[PDB]
């Protein structure tokens, strides 16, 4: 179950 | 509204007049939606997360409503496990973190 | 404070006596810090997000000061791309989302 939705766009 | 963080801050969004649950995500630069057959021109993009990168389709100038608040901007579509509203749209709806 | 989201919400934290920069991340259940030493016992865990799963060390009941507010709770340590403060500690410092 994924839980850590850090997201970065280059 | 005010949203506490005891639970995942999930809200209803409207994209294409059709309704989804999405996570208000201050840790996301961009808005990423679960795979959907959205019409329109797109460009390929790779986005990074906790575990590595995934490939997504980048759609520009897409209208979207977040908990009643209208926005318009870039939406990424790809194999995310959750719909994510990122800072590009959180700013448009005047969302802040407060403590 | 009230923090807008036109830039990444990075704040200074102090943990195990040391100052670091970390991202306030409403899209994270847990707090995950870049590789570092922390005192005491840990247990191996895995966590996931965009791009998949990583292995971390779980430290319990760790004091951490976040932008001047005290928290004591679970801190994960591993190969995260950035230090992340997740909801487990955001709740302790009274953080809400507001729009």
């Amino acid at each position: 179950r994924p839980g850590n939705f850090l997201q970065s766009s280059p | 509204p005010q949203i506490t963080l005891w639970k995942r801050p999930l809200v209803t969004i409207r994209i294409g007049g059709q309704l989804k649950e999405a996570l208000l995500n201050t840790g996301a630069d961009d808005t990423v939606l679960e795979e959907m057959n959205l019409p329109g021109k797109w460009k390929p993009k790779m986005i990074g997360g906790i575990g590595g990168f995934i490939k997504v389709r980048q759609y520009d100038q897409i209208p979207i409503e977040i908990c009643g608040h209208k926005v318009i901007g870039t939406v990424l579509v790809g194999p995310t496990p959750v719909n994510i509203i990122g800072r590009n749209l959180l700013t448009q709806i005047g969302c802040t973190l407060n403590f």
